[PDB]
RNA sequence: GGAUUUUUGGAGCAGGGAGAUGGAAUAGGAGCUUGCUCCGUCCACUCCACGCAUCGACCUGGUAUUGCAGUACCUCCAGGAACGGUGC
């Protein structure tokens, strides 16, 4: 089977090696399943180092990113296909 | 004219990204935002271009924002000499064009005459040179762009002005 | 505006539309069970729309009590009437009508075509209120509390019989220590169950049932709700016995009943509410848990095909006399061969002359029309649409070629010894030179 | 139209305050130097005026929004269920009436 | 033989996956291939110090998983 | 077998790309020579080492084993891999 | 005319000019602000070019919003619950709008995130001490009429109108 | 099963980032299809500016995730 | 087809010290609730060694450029550290 092959072409939050979520309009898979995420961005925790300061995420966009196979912790859908 | 509109005459102590945010906020109104080509190298500093969906949109942002105050000096916007790479990969009804080039390319002349709601056709008088007659399938469109073209620059060596054809 | 009048106008429209929608929804029904649960919720919510109308209209005296004395005069009239009417005599020449002056509440509290929902009814349904097997009111979620109890007790025989016995009864000596977090876990499973019950009984007064359950928690447990004959009175949420009723009461407010035990009257408040809610939900769904247990017995002992599917719950052509066509004849006619006609909705044809006549048959005709190209012969047997369009493209070019168009061909000299076409000649002729 | 509907609303406002059969706030408006085109009973708009008057009365009954307001509607889904069932019972009797009338006429 | 094939006995199966980034999730996965590739669905996931985040169609990786929990009505010898 | 990922890497090699590595070593520059094992040779790159002094070196050999991602030509969005 | 989630899902949610997620709905004259959260947490800009929205109101809970186009609209006033529904909001560009009096600046100050704003082409523009009212009420602002705010302007705007 | 393209870079100077944040400054000298680039005249660079000449480092691509160039080759 | 480049993993973890400095309403133990004493999770202020440097963006005023091209990022001086990860 090729499970993701139905859920590709939509903006999908792929998870990282370090716990980010990156919503790229995913393209395709492999045997290593290295990701080719188009119209793809990222966002990770802006750690306050404290509690009276709160936690946010600063916006980063790569556009089209070729995430090497060692990346995925998961792949979920966060945007329908445009 | 052009759908790629030049937007310049602002300050340089302002950032490219920040002035881009300002231009987006102030351009989604008069036109559509497709892409802001902004270079802050020295050869073209303090200037950028916004590629709007419509050529009349870009020239109308130019004619309304004909010196709109912003960023250290009232910014001036006009049409460009050509169009951007995205759009590159993508009173009467009839009026005589005086100072009509014996050199103009009928393609760009057509894009000029069809700036308006689609023109009928342009007829560059091929006898005694330097005359034309253009008709528009919408007479209000013809008169609109012909009045806004009274003194219009095309090939800036001249001003191409179209008035209502006589009786 | 009209507050002590127009406010009542809006409230009357709202309550009347609500009453019509309620009458229709509570008189006619549907077949679906998720739809039935959602529709009981929707009848309660229509009562709730009338309820917002009533919360506006029942305390709406700030306009009535004061305007009933100023509008309680019997002298004036056409003066104020003429002020209003001379304001109303503005330019209202806008000749058009409006049924969106009385025609809202039917589209608000009526049924739809695909889902019987009104203006509010864009998301009216048991959407998140029905799980996979739960069935909108057929099964419930005991698996999650079962998994929590499994991870808590960790018993090599905590199996179907023990689970069902712990989840069916009300207040027996429990199969786990309630003096640990097992009581709080039962309270959480009971919170899920009570949400399920508040969704499964939606047409009942939720606030009134809450007030009855609150009087229950406040008197019916602690004021001698369980009698006895140590046996005069004891608590299943306190774990303290009584030599008699007065002894129970006195140990309720004594020192060791005030703060001298971590299982005190308030230090057991959360686990006590959990115990009470769980017991009430179980003792109400003694039939519901029973049906769920019967279902579980089926889902444990039923055969694989039925169980999985319920969880998921010679070609011989016709003759005139409607029989098989014999085999040598079938081979002759060669029906085996199928023709992919893309023009016909990817229709595919058996029989070759059949295929061919189809090119003038309807489905091909339609295909053509909607393709934007007439059903002329020139394309017949061209079945792919890009081929068709490039074919008809060059055909178009040739038809326009061999047309004689007087506009570009028929050509006119002006007086000045130079020539133009017919078109331009008349153009500059009638725009004032020629 | 919105203007005609507003005029009908003013007609209902006058019929809510008309306190005598021959004395009211609209007797003046009829022949008082203005147009009065909802004042006809032979006009079909007389029927919509009668409906608007019924609405003004539904607002003018003391239990309808004058000085008392009951909360069995604003917080009452049980009385609402009673009312739904009452409408349904009226509907059942009415279906029986229609069937009997059709049979008798046939 | 391997227990990758034992985890291949899971479809329409109620499982719980504790993954590599301190993750613990309840999931009815979509479909699992020979390299442990088990894509989650309607899953409630919580990484290290997290929330019950929901994924209706998610693709949980292989070697980036740690522990798997099978159904209770799951015969072990019949599953391997 | 052969990866349309590797076809994407081949369409991303030769020009300005921006690789991002494990500890934050991110090199934005001419990713000249990348072999399907992803040991990317970059040329005239500006690499941060996650250090925020994202300094410009020349002809770096940034392995792809640590490569968290790789920002590629935004003009091949209509690739032959996806189309 | 019904403005639905038809025109909000069919809207374009993709790369804006400043490379952010923008969702354009140009060419509808939509006066109905409903059914929007179906951007599905993948959007930061909501654009309603060519709209007739009776005022500024009607948005859903968007903790992410980063740009909104309410220009070429029928904005007369300014609604209240804007901040908790746009905490990430800096760009709420409402030029070519019809705000009139400084009472339409009542919810304008409650945001902690406003820096890039535009209310141009409003009768609140040529009024005296209007930019003074703005530079008083908007603390964290940085982009006002497409030229920086000033500490002198802030001094004037705090000190005046005691 | 394909050797790596260090071919014009061989016998030339690279400053490499290997794991432990370390650097190996040296000459490209020898490798395998395992990419084990071996540096002679290679010196370590620690967290602190301390650097020791190592003689001949056969530095496995097991860790070294970077290496920059000293010349054009 | 679990051994130096991707999918049988090097992942886990913990935030530097102190002052008769303080907040836990609904949540910690004992001295058998209230009062009060000591005790094993943070942040605000202040003392060190604003946990230490780099750089980047920005806020401040001054300051150079009027210019056509598809961007990692393009002024200079000076302050402050509101924010990020890199060496200890």
């Amino acid at each position: 089977s090729s499970k993701m092959l139905q859920h590709i072409d939509y903006r999908m939050r792929c998870i990282l090696q370090d716990g980010r979520i990156f919503i790229g309009t995913f393209k395709a898979f492999d045997k290593h399943m290295n990701l080719i995420l188009c119209d793809c961005d990222e966002f990770r925790k802006i750690k306050p180092k404290n509690s009276k300061q709160a936690e946010r995420e600063e916006k980063r966009v790569l556009g089209l990113v070729l995430l090497r196979g060692e990346n995925l912790v998961s792949m979920t859908v966060e945007g329908p296909p445009p | 004219p052009n759908h790629t509109i030049y937007i310049n005459n602002m300050n340089d102590k302002i950032k490219k990204e920040e002035l881009k945010r300002s231009l987006y906020a102030l351009f989604s109104q008069f036109g559509h935002v497709v892409d802001i080509v902004a270079l802050k190298t020295m050869k073209m500093r303090g200037q950028a271009f916004v590629i709007f969906k419509e050529l009349g949109s870009s020239t109308n942002a130019l004619r309304q924002l004909q010196g709109f105050p912003f960023y250290g000096k009232p910014m001036r916007i006009q049409y460009a000499k050509t169009d951007s790479d995205i759009i590159s990969k993508m009173p009467n009804y009839i009026l005589f064009l005086n100072n009509l080039p014996e050199e103009t390319n009928e393609m760009m002349l057509s894009m000029l005459f069809n700036q308006f709601p689609g023109f009928k056709e342009v007829r560059l008088v091929p006898g005694r040179h330097d005359i034309a007659f253009v008709e528009f399938e919408n007479d209000g469109q013809a008169g609109a762009a012909r009045d806004a073209l009274q003194g219009f620059k095309i090939t800036p060596s001249h001003a191409m002005k179209i008035t209502y054809a006589k009786k | 505006m009209e507050t002590i009048l127009e406010q009542q106008r809006r409230y009357h429209e709202e309550k009347e539309r609500l009453m019509d929608v309620m009458a229709k929804e509570m008189l006619t029904k549907k077949s679906t069970l998720r739809d039935q649960i959602n529709s009981d919720h929707r009848t309660r919510a229509m009562q709730d729309r009338y309820m917002e109308v009533s919360g506006n209209l029942r305390d709406l005296y700030d306009d009535k009590d004061g305007l009933r004395k100023e509008e309680l005069n019997a002298i004036s009239g056409p003066n104020e009437f003429a002020e209003f009417y001379n304001r109303l005599k503005q330019i209202k020449e806008f000749h058009r009508k409006h049924p969106n002056e009385i025609c809202v509440p039917m589209s608000v509290e009526f049924e739809e075509l695909l889902k019987a929902r009104e203006n509010p009814s864009e998301e009216a349904q048991n959407l998140v209120e029905f799980t996979d097997e739960e069935g909108y009111g057929r099964y419930l979620d005991l698996h999650d509390c079962y998994l929590k109890y499994i991870n808590l007790k960790a018993s090599e025989k905590l199996d179907y019989i023990t689970y069902l016995s712990i989840f069916d009864q009300l207040f027996d000596i429990p199969k786990e220590r309630k003096n640990a977090e097992y009581k709080r876990y039962l309270e959480m499973l009971l919170e899920y169950l009570q949400d399920y019950t508040d969704r499964v009984k939606p047409l009942q007064d939720q606030n009134e049932l809450f007030g009855k359950i609150q009087a229950e928690f406040e008197k019916k447990w602690e004021n001698g709700t369980f009698p006895g004959w140590e046996e005069r009175a004891q608590r299943l949420f306190s774990t303290k016995g009584k030599s008699l009723e007065s002894l129970d009461t006195s140990l309720f407010a004594k020192n060791p009943k005030s703060k001298g035990t971590k299982r005190d009257t308030e230090r057991n408040k959360d686990i006590a509410f959990l115990e009470a809610q769980i017991y009430e939900y179980v003792e109400i769904l003694g039939e519901q848990r029973h049906l769920t247990h019967e279902n579980v017995q089926r889902k444990q002992a039923r055969t694989g095909e039925e169980r999985e599917e319920e969880e998921e719950e010679k070609n011989l052509p016709l003759g005139w006399d409607g029989k098989p066509i014999p085999y040598w004849l079938y081979k002759l006619h060669g029906l085996n061969i199928n023709y992919n006609c893309e023009i016909c909705g990817n229709y595919t044809y058996r029989g070759p002359k059949a295929f061919q006549r189809h090119f003038a048959e309807w489905r091909h005709a339609h295909g053509m029309r909607c393709l934007g190209i007439p059903n002329t012969a020139h394309f017949a047997n061209v079945t792919q649409i890009e081929d068709a369009v490039s074919l008809w493209a060059k055909l178009k070019l040739q038809k326009a070629s061999e047309r004689w168009q007087p506009d570009t061909e028929e050509e006119y000299e002006d007086s000045s010894g130079n020539v133009v076409n017919k078109k331009t000649y008349e153009d500059l002729k009638r725009q004032g030179l020629l | 139209s919105a203007f005609d509907l507003d005029v009908v609303k003013l007609t209902a406002q006058f019929v809510a305050r008309n306190g005598r059969q021959f004395l009211t706030q609209l007797m003046q408006k009829e022949q008082r130097n203005y147009q009065f085109d909802f004042l006809r009973p032979q006009h079909s708009l007389f029927n919509y005026f009668t409906k608007l008057v019924e609405q003004y009365t539904k607002i003018l009954i003391p239990p309808k929004g004058l000085f008392s307001k009951l909360k069995k509607e604003a917080e009452n889904p049980r009385e609402v269920l009673d009312q739904v069932c009452y409408r349904v019972e009226w509907a059942k009797f009415q279906e029986r009436e229609r069937k009997k009338e059709e049979e008798e006429k046939e | 033989m391997k227990l990758v094939r034992f985890l291949m006995k899971l479809s329409h199966e109620t499982v719980t996956i504790e993954l590599k980034n301190g993750t613990q999730v309840h999931g009815t996965i979509t479909g699992v291939d020979v390299s442990m590739n088990t894509h989650l669905k309607a899953v409630k996931m919580t990484l290290k110090n997290r929330e019950p985040v929901q994924l209706e169609t998610l693709s949980i990786r292989g070697n980036n998983i740690r522990y798997f929990i099978l159904p209770d009505s799951l015969p072990l010898d019949t599953l391997l | 077998s052969i990866g349309v990922p590797i076809k994407v890497l081949h369409e991303a090699e030769g020009h300005i790309v921006t690789c991002e590595t494990n500890t934050g070593e991110v090199y934005r520059g001419k990713l000249i020579e990348a072999e399907d094992n992803m040991n990317c040779q970059m040329s005239n790159i500006t690499v941060t080492y996650r250090d925020g002094r994202v300094a410009q070196l020349e002809q770096v050999y940034i392995r792809g084993s640590k490569i968290r991602f790789l920002i590629l030509p935004d003009m091949l969005k209509n690739a032959p891999m996806l189309k | 005319v019904k403005l639905t989630a038809e025109l909000i899902e069919q809207a374009a949610q993709y790369t804006n000019a400043v490379r952010d997620r923008e969702l354009d709905l140009r060419g509808y004259k939509i006066p109905v602000i409903e059914n929007l959260g179906a951007t599905l947490d993948q959007f930061d800009a909501i654009d309603f070019s060519d709209n007739e929205i009776r005022k500024l109101d009607g948005f859903p809970l968007l903790r992410r919003l980063k740009t909104l186009l309410v220009n070429n609209n029928r904005i007369c006033r300014i609604g209240e619950g804007l901040d908790q529904a746009l905490p990430c909001l800096t760009e709420l560009i409402l030029t070519n709008n019809s705000l009139v009096e400084l009472g339409d600046l009542d919810p304008l100050a409650s945001l902690k995130s406003l820096t890039y704003l535009s209310i141009l082409r409003n009768p609140v523009t040529n009024k005296k001490h209007y930019r003074l009212y703005v530079i008083y009420k908007v603390p964290q602002v940085r982009v006002l009429d497409f030229q920086k705010v000033k500490l002198k302007e802030r001094q004037e705007a705090e000190k005046m109108f005691k | 099963a394909h050797p790596p393209e260090l071919k014009k870079f061989m016998d030339k100077k690279l400053s490499l980032k290997l794991n432990g944040g370390r650097h190996v400054q040296g000459i490209l000298r020898g490798f395998d299809p395992f990419m084990n680039l071996v540096i002679d005249e290679c010196v370590e660079m620690a967290t602190s500016g301390q650097q020791n000449n190592i003689g001949m480092v056969v530095i496995r691509g097991n860790s070294i995730i970077m290496l920059e160039a000293l010349e054009r080759v």
